[PDB]
RNA sequence: ACCAAAGCUAGCUCAACAUACUAAACAAAUACAAAAAUACACCAAAAUAAAAUAAAACAUUCACCUAACAUUAAAGUAUAGGAGAUAGAAAUUUUUAUCCUGACGC
RNA sequence: GUUUAAAAGAACCAACUCAUCUAUGUGGCAAAAUAGUGAGAAGACUUGUAGGUAGAGGUGAAAAGCCUAACGAGCCUGGU
RNA sequence: CACGCUUACAUCAGUAACUAAUAAUAUACUGAUAAUUAACAACCAAUAAACCAAAACAACACUAAAACGUUUAUUAAUUACAUUGUUAACCCAACACAGGAGUGCACCAAGGAAAGAUUAAAAGAAGUAAAAGGAACUCGGCAAACACAAACCCCGCCUG
């Protein structure tokens, strides 16, 4: 009999069984049977300029570490919006209906990189 | 493992007998 | 028939521990206590056996009647099969009849 | 009847 | 990137951009006779020809011309002490032919040192001398040579 | 004539007769998968 | 720039190649997004070079010079990924309030189990997808017995594990009479 | 990397993933379990680097420094006190270098010594008013300092030189995070000046 | 209460001690010695 | 090795054809015309970053096609390895 | 003298209590031929338990037989039964809270 | 391939398909084989792949044949 | 080549023992390291209309009435390089089994070795040859043969 514990890959089947190995698709099938590759589907690697970047893969051994303080939503809010909203309330122009000036986003569907749908891979 | 001490002591006696039969003391 | 070749460690059993010193202490609780509690109440064990005694068939019957609604599937099936076998054997098999 | 007894193999770990 | 969900493309969708790629490649020496303009990489299973091309052209700035990929299957023949098969993992091997006529040659990453070889030779000579001086004298016949008389 | 070679391997027939989809497309095959899961089988189907 | 896959030619035959310590989560959090995005590739090149060196050492049947650099680089990249994901999690919790970045639902498959079905991206709604429609998120009346069997099996496993722990504690107390 | 060990495992003063250990017990063995006294991490006073005294053995009443500790069997070893002699250099026609290796000791056979009077005392964990947990003796009534031991890596932070691929302390401690409400993706896009005008279409999730 | 026999060694020796001067497997094997000893008596 | 060109081995009917059967009275060739396909266009090569191969493709097409033609003509005349060509 | 022999542990079993009951892992992929990112649908169904056995055969019958009401009595009583084998209530009665949980179990 | 104005459920005889007779083999090469010898060999022919008919049944140019080496009715599990 | 098995394939090294039904050593054991690179193959348009006129060298016909297609009109993202199969002495038969295995090419230019070493007892299996006779053997001319022909009945028309 055949084997059941081994993985069922494309190498173990007939000619008509061609299963992918996990890569993402990059296009579709055109008119004359060929493959039309879409340049918007291929990932564009955004590489920065490492010329004047003074940072190495390792750090100094004598450099001190820090206590583990995982960044939280409350800490991020206190760092980015608490001073602005506090100053606005002290000045007396606070508007509870409009919070877009402090960084809040009502709907994610407007901008490019939304957070809940996660339109960006990485 | 057999729970018991009588068999162990009796076999100790048998071992002493075998030792005496093997190496007779002066 | 190969018997062990070494002496086992002598179990140092103290006959004066708490359990062995207080064993059966309240067996006469009803007699010496203006009967309110039967010695049945001192029996610790399964619920279907606290102050009761019977053969295997009666034990299985009582267990199924008392705690049968909480047993597992395989346990209840094995109990039913044991009940059936004991019924057939005790009511149809034997010598003295 | 044509009664035939098929042979039984042994486990391969032995 | 691998192990990450890609956005579904539709007509008019933005360009898919990856900022922190999760692909890690190795540069392996060809086991067979390879031409001069050909480089052999071991890439993850989720990497394509265009992905490796962009990887080599953007991160390392290599003028590549052609990319050819294959999937090498790892052996599932060896057994454990429980008679369970231990599978070596499959891997993707890519061959990249350079564009501008650059000739690549895998370097000798382990050149032996003359001083190290001389030190090893001196250690071997010292061990041989120690064995010779610890060897028993045949004219004694097993009598220990520690006691004087 | 000569017997014993009644098994002629073919992956299409294998996966169509004892495959995961074949087991899940029927209520009896779902019971088969549930029984194999209760027993703890490493392989539930082909 | 194909030489970046190898170390400096003066460190090729070296037996021991010392390096600094790894990046820690606090040091990553102290930096900005630009520096993290650049350090990602700075670490990626070192990781590729170290993997090349490891494969070449395996090929030459020689030990890799100080193999702890690869462990340090992987740890540093893991810390960087964790910091970026923590910032993303805080931002998405502040903007939307969702804990997870991918939509999902607590479903009950045909096997009676409770699973967390993640959602996939489809160009058509759910009531028009053939492949999705022939899926079943519900249990038939014949799965209750198997669910109860699983419950009883897990209960028996937990009970015998607890009994094992109790017996081990009693055995240790009897073996060490330091009380 | 962490190696996985079977539940029936025996610790023999060797690294669990070492060739000596793999030769001692191959992955097909499961020896009898030795009873190990339960000692939690909050009640382990024996650390690595402190001067302790031996209670039982041929070298009894002697004091030595702790070199290694094994929590899985409540073992501790001191350097050159309870020793047996073993050969390491072994060949077909030569032997030599009979080195004295050290046998492990139990916490019942070894107790910590205070640096004040150099006498065996019993150690008890106390909580000082300054928020520290320091081991305090009960025989004399004094505290025991922490025996700081050099790490197994062999590098000291006092004398260290930065290499070509190491950052300086200033560059490692330089804080440049501006905590705003933009993702890394949007930050990098605005930094590199990439312009994306079109937006995604309606995507269904189920 | 599992009860097993522990003195089977001596139970066998008490019969084998009467067959040590026999010929063949009757002086070794117990199944063949119990019959040869009974006939002897 | 020729497998790194890349070239791939195959097994099928090995035929020596000039463009017509040997019974054809016109057993000699004058001029061939070869149209390059769309896979080997100048724009496609420039996108592939292969500018020096714009002439390599022409040279390879010529060296293969014309050699096949002249070899078919010679073997139609009756010349082969052990009967090497005279004219 | 070979072959060999002996360990005491891994762990199991039966109960009590118990939160109240499909453990942990779930980055991606998983009911396309499972672990294959990505296209205009179809989705779902129920209809009594039977027999082996006992009645020394076997035809009506044959306790339990994967449906809760537990315990002490009424009571194996009234009743139901080829009135055979066997089956079998009810009305009416009794049941004091917690720890004292481990093992004449391997 | 040969004979035939014939691709005639014609003839001779290959590949191929069956298995008439004999001799070996009988824990054998083989839980049905080898060697020789036989029958058909343009057809009611052999054969590849894939699907369907499932046991109170299916299928059967009826041998009560075959339905994964034991079928007057498969095998496994449960009743047990 | 297809189907099927998955690394058993390749290089180096070792074989005291494990696999080869024995050795030598090694495609069948052990360890390390490498490998199968697409042009061949797989995935590779719908909606209506014109369409009776077989394949068999198809000229034209027979009966058993026969798979295999273009054109026209409307929409078919349009932009190099997508993904997958590429080893082998191999599969199904408990085995390194005298068995079972589809297709296209040729009958060698490719594959291999019947004998581990002796002697030449009986009996056994296979073959060759045999005076004179030529079925007298035997249930029967079974088998064998330098023959390989002609007739008479029984039962089924015949092929199957
Ligand atoms: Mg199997
Ligand atoms: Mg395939
Ligand atoms: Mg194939
Ligand atoms: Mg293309
Ligand atoms: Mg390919
Ligand atoms: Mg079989
Ligand atoms: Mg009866
Ligand atoms: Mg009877
Ligand atoms: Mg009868
Ligand atoms: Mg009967
Ligand atoms: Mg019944
Ligand atoms: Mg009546
Ligand atoms: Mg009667
Ligand atoms: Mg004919
Ligand atoms: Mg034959
Ligand atoms: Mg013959
Ligand atoms: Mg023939
Ligand atoms: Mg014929
Ligand atoms: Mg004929
Ligand atoms: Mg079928
Ligand atoms: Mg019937
Ligand atoms: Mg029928
Ligand atoms: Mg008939
Ligand atoms: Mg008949
Ligand atoms: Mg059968
Ligand atoms: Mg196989
Ligand atoms: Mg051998
Ligand atoms: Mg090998
Ligand atoms: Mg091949
Ligand atoms: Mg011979
Ligand atoms: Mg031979
Ligand atoms: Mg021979
Ligand atoms: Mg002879
Ligand atoms: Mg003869
Ligand atoms: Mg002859
Ligand atoms: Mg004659
Ligand atoms: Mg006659
Ligand atoms: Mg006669
Ligand atoms: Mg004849
Ligand atoms: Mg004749
Ligand atoms: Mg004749
Ligand atoms: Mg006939
Ligand atoms: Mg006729």
């Amino acid at each position: 009999g055949a084997d059941r514990m081994s993985k069922w890959t494309s190498k173990r089947g007939p000619r008509t069984f061609c299963k992918g190995r996990g890569a993402k698709g990059t296009g579709f099938h055109g008119r004359d049977g060929k493959f039309v590759q879409i340049k918007e589907m291929i990932p564009e690697l955004v590489v920065p300029e490492l010329a004047g970047f003074k940072l190495k893969p390792y750090v100094n051994y004598r450099a001190p570490e820090g206590t583990d303080t995982p960044l939280t939503a409350k800490q991020l809010f206190l760092e980015t919006a608490a001073p602005a909203i506090e100053k606005d309330f002290k000045a007396g122009t606070f508007d509870p209906e409009h919070l877009e000036k402090y960084g809040f986003e009502p709907t994610q569907e407007g901008k490019l990189f939304q957070l809940y749908p996660k339109n960006f891979p990485r | 493992a057999k729970k018991g001490f009588r068999a162990a002591y009796r076999f100790q006696k048998e071992l002493e007998r075998w030792r005496l039969l093997r190496c007779p003391p002066p | 028939f190969h018997v062990r070749v070494t002496l086992p460690p002598r179990k140092v059993v103290d006959r004066w521990n708490e359990k062995r010193a207080m064993f059966g202490v309240y067996d006469n609780i009803g007699i010496l206590g203006n009967f309110e509690k039967h010695p049945k109440e001192l029996i610790k064990g399964p619920i279907w056996l606290r102050g009761w005694k019977g053969n295997e068939l009666q034990r299985c019957i009582r267990k199924k009647r008392m705690v049968g609604n909480r047993m597992f599937i395989d346990d209840l099936h094995n109990l039913n099969k044991r009940i059936s076998y004991l019924y057939k054997h005790f009511n149809r098999h034997g010598k003295y009849r | 009847k044509k009664r035939f007894t098929p042979p039984t193999y042994q486990p391969k770990y032995k | 990137a691998r192990n990450v969900l890609y956005p579904l493309y539709q007509l008019g969708n933005p360009q898919l951009r990856v900022f922190r790629t999760n692909f890690f490649i190795q540069l392996v020496r060809p086991g067979t006779a390879q031409p001069e303009d050909t480089v052999q990489f071991r890439i993850p299973m989720e990497m394509t020809r265009v992905d490796l091309r962009n990887y080599l052209e953007r991160i390392y700035n290599v003028p590549v011309a052609a990319v050819r990929t294959r999937v090498q299957y790892g052996s599932n023949r060896r057994r454990d002490h429980r008679n369970i098969r231990i599978k070596k993992p499959d891997y993707k091997v890519a061959y990249v032919q350079l564009a501008l006529g650059q000739t690549f040659t895998f370097p000798d990453l382990f050149p032996e040192r003359k001083g190290a070889s001389v030190d090893v030779d001196v250690r071997d000579q010292v061990l041989e001398d120690q064995r010779q001086k610890h060897s028993p004298d045949p004219r004694r016949g097993g009598v220990p040579g520690w006691f004087g008389l | 004539k000569a017997r014993g070679n009644e098994y002629q391997p073919s992956n299409i027939k294998r996966k169509h007769k004892h495959g995961w989809v074949r087991r899940l497309r029927t209520p009896t095959g779902v019971q088969v998968i549930l029984r194999r899961m209760h027993k703890g089988r490493k392989s539930l189907s082909h | 720039g194909l030489e970046e896959f190898f170390d400096d030619p003066k460190n090729w035959g070296e037996e021991k190649v010392k390096s600094g310590a790894s990046w820690t989560c606090q040091q990553l959090r102290n930096k900005s997004n630009e520096d993290l995005h650049k350090l990602w590739y700075v670490l990626l090149k070192e990781r590729n070079m170290l993997l090349t060196l490891e494969q070449e050492a395996k090929r030459q049947r020689l030990p890799m010079p100080s193999p702890e650099r690869l462990e340090k680089v992987v740890d540093s990249m893991d810390a960087l990924d964790k910091v970026v994901q923590e910032r993303e999690d805080a931002l998405r919790l502040l903007q939307t309030g969702q804990e997870k970045a991918r939509p999902g639902a607590w479903r009950r498959d045909i096997f009676g189990r409770i699973i967390w079905h993640k959602f996939k991206q489809w160009p058509i709604p759910w009531y028009l997808n053939k492949k999705y429609n022939r899926k079943r998120f519900f249990a038939m009346p014949y799965v209750e017995r198997f669910v109860r069997m699983r419950i009883e099996k897990q209960a028996r496993i937990k009970a015998r594990k607890r009994s094992l722990e109790r017996k081990k504690e009693k055995f240790l107390q009897e073996k060490f009479p330091h009380l | 990397s962490k190696v996985t060990l079977p539940p029936n495992y025996r610790y023999g003063m060797s690294r669990p993933g070492s060739l000596s250990d793999k030769r001692k017990n191959p992955p097909g063995t499961r020896r009898r379990r030795v009873p190990v006294e339960p000692i939690s991490d909050e009640d382990w006073h024996l650390f690595c680097g402190d001067k302790v005294e031996i209670l039982e053995g041929k070298d009894a009443g002697k004091q030595g420094k702790v070199v290694q500790v094994i929590r899985q069997r409540n073992w501790v070893v001191v350097e050159g006190l309870n020793t047996h002699y073993r050969y390491v250099g072994k060949t077909v026609d030569y032997r030599g270098t009979m080195i004295p290796s050290e046998a492990p000791l139990l916490h019942n056979q070894v107790k910590l010594v205070d640096p004040t009077d150099r006498k065996p005392t019993d150690v008890e964990w106390r909580f000082t008013e300054a928020g520290e947990r320091v081991r305090v003796s009960t025989r004399s009534g004094r505290i025991i300092p922490k025996p700081e031991f050099p790490r197994a890596d062999g590098i000291v932070p006092e004398t260290w030189i930065d290499g070509p691929k190491d950052t300086s302390v200033e560059d490692a401690l330089e804080k440049t995070y501006v905590p705003r409400l933009k993702t890394l993706e949007e930050e990098v896009m605005e930094a590199m000046g990439i312009q994306e005008t079109r937006r995604h279409k309606k995507v269904y999730w189920y | 209460l599992r009860s097993r026999v522990t003195d089977r060694y001596w139970r066998v020796q008490e019969v084998l001690k009467h067959a040590r001067h026999f010929r063949g497997r009757k002086n070794r094997c117990y199944r063949l010695a119990v019959r040869a000893v009974t006939r002897a008596f | 090795k020729p497998d790194k060109l890349p070239l791939f081995k195959r097994q099928y009917e090995n035929t020596i054809f000039i463009g017509s059967k040997t019974a054809d009275p016109l057993c000699y060739g004058h001029t061939q015309f070869h149209l390059l396909p769309d896979k080997l266009k100048r724009e496609k090569l420039l996108k592939q970053n292969c500018a020096d191969q714009i002439e390599v493709v022409f040279r390879a097409n010529a060296i293969a096609s014309l050699f096949a033609w002249t070899g078919a003509q010679a073997m139609y005349q009756g010349f082969w390895s052990e009967a090497d060509v005279t004219r």
